[PDB]
């Protein structure tokens, strides 16, 4: 629901929704229209 | 102690940073810790 959401809150007040207690879906994040930029500042992105 | 490096757990850099920056950070740990030995080694030599 995060990356596929229709609308996002504007950058002045931005969408905060919790992702919790769950198995990280990054395995499925591979196939998509992908991304303008994909970045991890405090980790190696392969470590997700 | 951080000694100016991002963290004092030697492998919690390595998760965060790609090595070539860690190689810069781990210096400030080594350089920090190393110096911290001599200061301890000396204080033993003097006390001894």
């Amino acid at each position: 629901e995060v990356f596929n959401a229709t609308r996002f809150a504007s950058v002045y007040a931005w969408n905060r929704k919790r992702i919790s207690n769950c198995v990280a879906d990054y395995s499925v994040l591979y196939n998509s229209a992908s991304f303008s930029t994909f970045k991890c500042y405090g980790v190696s992105p392969t470590k997700l | 102690s951080n000694f100016g490096a991002i963290s004092s757990v030697l492998n919690d850099i390595l998760s965060r940073l790609d090595p070539p920056e860690a190689e810069v950070q781990i210096d400030r740990l080594i350089t920090g810790r190393l110096q911290s030995l001599q200061t301890y080694v000396t204080q033993q030599l003097i006390r001894a």
